[PDB]
RNA sequence: AAGUUGGGCACUCUAAGUUGACUGCCGGUGACAAACCGGAGGAAGGUGGGGAUGACGUCAAAUCAUCAUGCCCCUUAUGAUUUGGGCUACACACGUGCUACAAUGGACAAUACAAAGGGCAGCGAAACCGCGAGGUCAAGCAAAUCCCAUAAAGUUGUUCUCAGUUCGGAUUGUAGUCUGCAACUCGACUACAUGAAGCUGGAAUCGCUAGUAAUCGUAGAUCAGCAUGCUACGGUGAAUACGUUC
RNA sequence: AGAACCUUACCAAAUCUUGACAUCCUUUGACAACUCUAGAGAUAGAGCCUUCCCCUUCGGGGGACAAAGUGACAGGUGGUG
């Protein structure tokens, strides 16, 4: 009921390996077409190469990489007609978590290698080193919402 | 001995199972009582319209309620309920010996 | 709207069957013998105040129960026409044993009679709104609770068909407790067919 | 259409055995949609009724792989 | 049109491939049920009227 | 801007199939400046009274219906196109009130 | 005949006309080849033992000679199976409305 | 000592028992890692006896029936939860507040006619 | 050998006849005005989930081809009876679906877990004989047991290496398999061949709020034979609703 | 919710008009109730199971098959929702 009020948001189950809620939410977004096991195996083989190309354990590296993904301003369109109709609006903390996970996967699918064995882990170390393709569209949002700053 | 009790209604197959379990214990029987077999239903899905319309239809179903009665003390007083035909309305009895 | 008929909700829920037999093998052909003698009973009786029939079949002694709002007319003169019915009903099938008939009080509160006797008030072509009001006013006078009835097509003799219903009393068509009984007749007036529905309650 | 009994119309095989003995006649009005072509049919001419007008055709020796009904057209296509 | 086709059915055909089915009162052949031998129209009718034996309406 | 034409018990000619697109077609082509739609023309003869013409053009938001109960299937479309051209102007001036001077705070 | 190198032989003999997944079984029957034979296979003494089994087959190009004349025989008798070749008709009794594009 | 509980979820019944010993499960008389497919949801399956901390206490040896692997699992953690309240009956609030002991809350939804499958209406062209 | 057999274990499970969830029960400050908001109490909580049921009425809405009948028309035919065509035709144009355009895949080996429903000479096992579609008889049975029937996706291992390549398989000749008087118009598979478009799709547009979208296979009604449709079935299962201004 | 034939309503052929169907019916002529021949094939020509049950006493009526008949009638997925 999105006009009676708000929908009651539901609880998730954290990962057994990393003991993290954020890992399981990454499992569910890379779960293409309901296949839980065939996608979770790939994530469990896409942070070993993270822990191979950096000595730190990947549960530190994951929450360090997504901070170069998660933006702080975005654009919500208000129907003002002849105006710019693009208001720079800050991000709620729930959408702050989700939209970083979205960009991390959606540009992991457009790399040179075919296996998501290393399609995913390459973009994570790019996001760990504040570079790549999923970082550079955060700056594209931070050159679009931060250009039309006349609607704060 | 496996007296087969199957019928369309559920109020009738239950009251006719009470007949055969009563008219046997009065005789020298050791009746294993009525246990209910699972119902063998069947769904028929016709469409409602006279001429044209799918996407709006009425489903129909018919359910048979199956039970069985077995006795392992055959006396000539127990078979007086077997030879004695009662409640023939909407129940058939497949008497095996 | 598309009101479905009120019996169809309630067959087995709050009602019973107009045929209460069983046949696992050869279910098809001996189901046709029912509506053989549902046409055939409706042929030669020809509104002998017959509401509806029941069929029960058991060990080649197949029963037929008729209600007959005018009792004795199917019996005849001390068991005359009831024995004159089994002289043909036992030939259209094999046995047809133990043909009988029971009686009902309140001859025009069963809806099969209420639809039929005012549908036959339409071949004489006299005052269909009073033909309505004759059925409504007599209904709770005789002991009913809710009454509802209409006439659909070629209404009054004109060209454009118009439904015309009259109602009072509690007629809960959506409540599954209710013993709603409806009927539909086929009153011809030699300019088409008039259709007439009724709805009685208690 | 098994190996067991390659099908013949058999109301036509009786009418063709009188033809292949002596000098053949050059018409058999028939239907022949069901039957196959095997080498006891060569030379003879059949007026296969295509629904509209029975079309004459005579049997060659490369016709043995196919059956008799596959020749007279029923579409009347040419059109566009 | 209609009762010629009813008369065609009830005669024994030459072939078991023809094996043709209709209904006993419904003229249409095209929606038969070989346990009921009824068209979908009147099977909807006489089950609402209860002339058939035990058949619930719906809503399993 | 296709025309799925079909006549109830009337054989459609080809002189109608050019007279439609000049009036029903072209006078609404310059309306709806980003067009991709399908029209529908019914012609239903009634032997007792007359014919009738039904033209329905659905769009993104608001459809366009009109009916004439004339018997002349060339003069009736002179009134269908009149009712069609009125209904588009109702649709456009509904959405051409974007020009409202609203200055933000 | 004209097979390519640098791939496995279970897919390499497929590249000529007339072989699809029979080199997994039928060529593997006569010749004592394996599955992991790349360009580095030394198949020159094994070239002779596959030459004996491919000589029985019609595969390498010469099947398309007989396949071409089978259509030419079929149109010369002017059968319904043959007119559909010379006329863009789907031939094997298909619906020649909208979704019949690969014959045009 | 056999504390025998049952447990259901998603059209899959699961009856358990509790013999003392240590934590070791013998689902359909075989090992769990060779029966349950990928070992992730087993540590979520150990959640009910985690709050009573009876890890090295109870062997279970489930006989499960029907459903799928996430229907056989999530029904033995509900399976032993009915059996854990006859092992630690005062610890019912530890399982009521956290998960396991609720129910079989929901199964697959009925396919309505005049529709593709299970509330997903089919596509129509003309809006 | 699983006979799930001996006993019956009847205990659990399952299969069927019935007890229970309604703002009953508290606290809010909230004033009594019902609600709402937050708890606990049961397995369940706020019309629990879903179905059936569709008010007065709108559209001369759709069927005189399920039927039924006012009027009109036909009666060596506008009614009949047959095998032979056609309803399957095509330079095309829109609907609706199926399979895809892959290395969260493909090919081969192993190894699991369902539910629903059917079986009146019908389902037909285990054996064989065939590369296979399948043929020969008996084993059971008019069925909680016998059969259709080993669901599949999965999981485990070996592989190809990122190309229109081991991606898929359309289209054409070879098998004549099976059903049926008979598969040419005009079927259904599989067998070796052949391998085409197709590298995730523009403007636009549709479905969907949890066991739901998505996918995976299994059933049944029709039916001698024949679905990528329909109707039911379970398996696995996300994402997202700040908000009413457009 | 099953177009190879049938379905099938459509077309081309081959031949039928009390009609393949129903009803009064009259003589109830009382099965041409089965095979060969000729045939796209229905149909046509012969070989033919001349009857079937009761209950009188005489050979009728009831169910008896329809070869012929019309006072009649039938038949129309012909038309107009």
């Amino acid at each position: 009921m999105p006009r009676k009020g708000s929908v009651p948001k539901r609880d998730v189950l954290p990962d057994p390996i990393h003991n993290s809620k954020l890992v399981t939410k990454l499992i569910n977004k890379i779960m293409l077409d309901g296949k839980r096991g065939t996608a979770q195996r790939i994530l469990y083989s896409a942070f070993d190469l993270v822990e191979q190309r950096s000595g730190r354990d990947a549960l530190e590296v994951f929450e360090e990489a997504i901070n170069n993904i998660m933006p702080v301003l975005e654009v919500k369109a208000r129907r003002v007609g002849g105006s710019n109709y693009q208001v720079p609006v800050e991000v709620r903390p729930e959408r702050r978590t989700t939209l970083g996970l979205r960009w991390l996967v959606n540009y992991a699918r457009l790399r040179g290698e075919k296996t998501m064995e290393d399609r995913l882990a390459n973009e994570i170390l790019d996001a760990a080193n504040n570079t790549g393709g999923a970082v550079k569209k955060r700056e594209d949002t931070h050159k679009m919402a931060e250009a039309n700053k006349a609607f704060a | 001995i496996r007296i087969r009790l199957k019928a369309y209604d559920h109020r009738v197959i239950d009251q006719s199972a009470e007949k055969i379990v009563e008219t046997a214990k009065r005789s020298g029987a050791d009746v294993s009582g009525p246990i209910p077999l699972p119902t063998e239903k069947s769904v028929y899905t016709i469409i409602r319209a006279v001429h044209k319309y799918k996407d709006s239809r009425e489903q129909f179903e018919q359910r048979t309620h199956k039970r069985l009665i077995d006795i392992v003390n055959p006396t000539p007083k127990t078979v007086d309920a077997l030879m004695g035909l009662n409640l023939p309305s909407g129940v058939d009895i497949e008497i095996k010996l | 709207g598309q009101k479905i008929n009120p019996i169809g909700l309630r067959v087995g829920i709050i009602r019973d069957w107009e045929a209460k037999w069983y046949a696992e093998k050869d279910f098809a052909s001996l189901l046709h013998e029912d509506l053989k003698i549902r046409k055939f009973i409706d042929n030669e009786l020809k509104e002998a105040s017959v509401s509806h029939v029941e069929i029960e079949r058991a060990a080649n002694r197949i029963n037929i129960a008729i209600h007959t709002g005018k009792p004795g007319m199917v019996i005849g003169k001390g068991g005359s026409e009831i024995e004159k019915l089994r002289n043909k009903l036992n030939a259209l099938t094999d046995k047809k044993v133990h043909i009988n008939v029971i009686e009902i009080k309140k001859v025009d509160l069963d809806a099969r009679l209420v639809a039929e006797n005012i549908a036959r008030q339409l071949e004489n072509r006299a005052s269909f709104r009073r033909v309505q009001k004759q059925a409504i006013t007599r209904a709770m006078k005789l002991g009913a609770k809710g009454i509802k009835t209409q006439v659909s097509g070629r209404l009054g003799g004109a060209d454009i068909a118009r439904a015309e219903q009259y109602s009072e009393g509690t007629v809960p068509l959506h409540t599954l407790r209710a013993d709603i009984d409806y009927a539909h007749a086929e009153a011809d007036t030699t300019y088409g067919k008039l259709g007439v529905k009724v709805w009685i309650y208690r | 259409s098994i190996k067991k009994g390659p099908f013949v119309d058999e109301h036509l095989m009786k009418k063709v055995e009188a033809q292949e003995g002596s000098e053949k006649k050059q018409v058999i009005k028939t239907w022949s949609r069901r039957s196959t072509i095997f080498p006891n049919f060569i030379g003879h001419t059949f007026a296969v009724y295509d629904g509209r007008k029975h079309v004459p055709v005579y049997v060659t020796e490369d016709m043995v792989g196919h059956k008799l009904g596959e020749f007279a057209p029923t579409r009347t296509f040419k059109g566009h | 049109a209609k009762t010629s086709m009813v008369a065609k059915q009830q005669k024994k055909q030459k072939y078991a491939v023809r094996e043709y089915t209709r209904c006993e009162r419904c003229g249409r052949p095209h929606s038969v049920y070989r346990k009921f031998k009824l068209c979908r129209i009147c099977f909807r009718e006489l089950a609402y009227k209860g002339q058939i034996p035990g058949v619930r309406k719906a809503s399993w | 801007i296709r025309f799925e034409i079909h006549g109830d018990n009337l054989t459609i000619t080809d002189a109608i199939r050019n007279y439609i697109e000049e009036k029903i077609g072209k006078l609404e082509r310059y309306f709806n400046d980003v067009p991709n739609a399908v029209a529908h023309v019914k012609v239903k003869t009634y032997s007792n009274s007359a014919t009738k013409i039904e033209v329905t053009i659905p769009l993104k938001n608001v459809t366009l219906r009109a009916e004439e109960r004339n018997d002349d299937l060339y003069a009736g479309i002179d009134l269908i196109n009149n009712k069609l051209e009125r209904q588009v102007r109702k649709y456009k001036t509904r959405i051409n009130r974007k020009s409202r001077d609203r200055g933000d705070q | 005949v004209d097979i390519p190198r640098e791939k496995r032989v279970v897919i390499s003999l497929t590249y000529i006309y007339g072989i699809g997944t029979s080199t997994a079984q039928k060529i593997l029957e006569e010749a004592n080849v394996s599955a992991d034979t790349r360009v580095k296979d030394l198949t020159d003494d094994e070239l002779g033992r596959i030459r004996e089994v491919v000589d029985g087959y019609k595969v390498e190009g010469d099947l398309r000679r007989e396949t071409n004349l089978n259509i030419k025989r079929l149109m010369e008798i002017s059968s319904y199976r043959g007119i559909r070749h010379r006329r863009g008709l789907p031939v094997r009794g298909q619906k020649t409305k909208n979704n019949a594009r690969t014959r045009k | 000592v056999e504390y025998r509980g049952t447990g259901r979820r998603k059209n899959s019944v699961a009856r358990v028992r509790l013999v003392p010993g240590e934590g070791n499960i013998t689902v359909n008389n075989r090992d769990v890692r060779e029966y349950l497919p990928f070992e992730s949801l087993i540590l979520d399956l150990n959640q009910p006896f985690d709050v009573t901390e009876t890890k090295g206490n109870y062997d279970v040896l489930v006989n499960v029936h029907g459903g799928g692997f996430t229907g056989q699992a999530q029904a033995i953690r509900h399976g032993i939860a009915r059996a854990l309240l006859e092992a630690d009956p005062e610890y019912r609030g530890s399982l009521k507040r956290a998960g396991l002991l609720t129910r079989d809350p929901r199964m697959k939804e009925r396919k309505k006619p005049g529709l593709k499958a299970a509330r997903r209406s089919p596509q129509f062209s003309k809006r």
